[PDB]
């Protein structure tokens, strides 16, 4: 609701907590020490 | 295009944390412990008495220090009457004996701790509460693996005795909230789950999940020098036959006596048909000494490119009276050995890093609570080097068909309800399909799943074995 997201500008935090898994992703193999491997991403969180 | 690889397409299992409800809050009555312990007096302390003030609970307050046998902390125990809750604060905020991590002090206690109310006649869960143990996701960063071991060897217990266990909760180090907004939701939660991970949003629980296989083209250099310690020893001079089919001119096949405990005339032979002259070994691996031994022999060119820690340390794991120094000591080659080894390769570059563990630590079966620490430990090490970008792997294995000291009475229990057996063979091909797609800690056994969950449910309701439809009968 709005007035929900006016609290959470009023408290001043963050919604940063990662990546989710209800989608079935494979969370697994998105990551490898080469970042130039293919099918690797980079970002290890964000507000899902 | 085509398969034909449904045995190791359906050999393949995962460990995930799906999101989970909560249970039913309680306002309920009865003499909790806390298990306060000596130094760990925190802001825990107060968060835990108002809280279980609010929801009633009596907050017993104990203290406890370094190993105090088994029978007077239940002879006081005996002194105070019925305890309808404990809430196990051991770990929090606390560092490692570097020098023996197996041994850490808190493993001992709250198995010191089980076994006296085990003789106090009570039954009563004992909830434990571990700061970074697991990982819901590798953007998450785990910093200790002894309390891994504490999580094996915990669920080990829940499997021995349902009366006694039930609560291993994860919560993040320096937190609160994660805590102060479920609270008896977890651990007084009607609906059974005991793998809880506080964290931020909800909740999480471990489940299994079978893997799929897609297709991949990339394949490791046969070539180069590969240390595979344990020697012969069964499972170890097979792995070195299916290296020597692969072709490589040099590894390292070390044993605690190397060529001195059995050198073998068929096994040196295949070893130079099929690739070259190939070290064996010249001293132990337990020791940081034998390690710089080790390193000093390394010549020039093919260099090392790939480490099979095959220890052969496993003795037993049975319970029964268990101690936290015995476990170290039987188990002091696989995780010192692997420690060494983490060490001493930092700034190495590597092709390939195996920890080689083995089952029955995912479910922890009886008389497997000695090697669930080491696999756990293993495990951690694995996701540590994985997070910081070294690579790695804790592949975990059954029994193998050819298994020589690997396969007995045990063995026959676990056919008669469960794996039947494995064809070693397969077994290459398996660990050559995991190894190309950038695996970490994958799962390889194959399970009559109606017989093992006849051997397995029992008596325990568990939600574990609930994700996959193959073992819906």
């Amino acid at each position: 609701t709005p007035e929900e997201f006016w609290e959470l500008l009023s408290e001043g935090r963050d919604a940063v907590a990662g990546l989710p898994t209800d989608r079935g992703w494979d969370l697994d193999s998105l990551f490898h020490p080469d970042p130039t491997r293919s099918g690797t991403a980079h970002q290890r969180g964000g507000g899902f | 295009r085509s398969t034909e690889v449904d045995e190791v397409s359906a050999l393949r299992y995962r460990i995930e944390w799906r999101p989970t409800g909560a249970g039913e809050p309680a306002r309920l009555d009865g003499t909790w412990l806390v298990a306060k312990y000596a130094g760990t007096a925190d802001e825990t302390s107060t968060a835990a008495r108002e809280a279980l003030e609010s929801a009633g609970a009596r907050v017993r307050e104990l203290v406890v220090d370094a190993r105090c046998g088994r029978d007077e902390l239940a002879e006081r125990l005996r002194s105070v009457g019925e305890v309808a809750g404990v809430l196990s604060l051991l770990a929090v905020d606390e560092a490692e004996p570097e020098e023996a991590p197996l041994a850490l002090a808190s493993l001992a206690d709250t198995l010191s701790l089980v076994q006296a109310m085990v003789s106090a006649e009570l039954g009563c869960p004992l909830w434990t509460v571990t700061e970074s143990a697991v990982a819901t996701g590798p953007f998450e960063r785990v910093r200790n693996a002894a309390h891994g071991a504490l999580w094996g060897v915990g669920r080990v217990i829940a499997l021995e005795n349902p009366a006694v266990w039930g609560g291993l909760v994860d919560v993040p180090a320096g937190s609160v909230a994660e805590l102060a907004r479920h609270l008896a939701a977890v651990v007084s939660g009607g609906a059974g789950e005991d793998q809880l991970a506080l964290r931020a949003d909800g909740v999480y629980g471990r489940r299994w999940v079978r893997a799929a296989a897609p297709a991949t083209d990339d394949e490791w250099k046969p070539t180069g020098t590969v240390l595979v310690t344990g020697g012969t020893g069964g499972v170890g001079g097979q792995i070195a036959r299916w290296l020597a089919r692969r072709g490589a001119p040099h590894l390292l096949l070390v044993s605690r006596s190397g060529p001195d405990a059995d050198g073998a005339g068929e096994l040196v032979a295949e070893l130079e048909a099929l690739g070259a002259r190939t070290t064996v070994a010249a001293c132990d691996v337990t020791d940081r000494e034998s390690v710089r031994e080790l390193l000093g022999g390394i010549g020039d060119d093919v260099p090392l490119s790939a480490v099979f820690h095959a220890a052969a340390t496993l003795d037993d794991g049975t319970v029964d009276t268990l101690t936290g120094e015995r476990i170290e000591r039987a188990s002091r080659a696989k995780v010192l050995g692997a420690r060494n080894l983490h060490e001493l390769t930092r700034e190495l570059d590597l092709t390939a890093f195996v920890l080689f563990s083995s089952f029955a630590s995912a479910f922890g079966a009886p008389g497997l609570g000695g090697y669930a620490p080491g696999n756990a430990y293993l495990d951690g090490l694995a996701q540590q080097r994985r997070s910081d970008g070294l690579p790695a792997t804790a592949v975990a294995w059954g029994t193998w068909a050819g298994s020589g000291m690997a396969e007995g009475p045990v063995a026959d229990r676990f056919r008669r309800h469960g794996v039947i057996e494995m064809p070693p063979e397969t077994a290459c091909r398996a660990l050559q399909n995991a190894l190309d797609r950038a695996e970490v800690c994958p799962i390889v056994i194959d399970v009559r799943w109606d017989r093992f969950l006849l051997a397995y449910t029992a008596q325990r309701p568990t939600r574990l074995f609930d994700e996959i439809d193959d073992a819906r009968r």
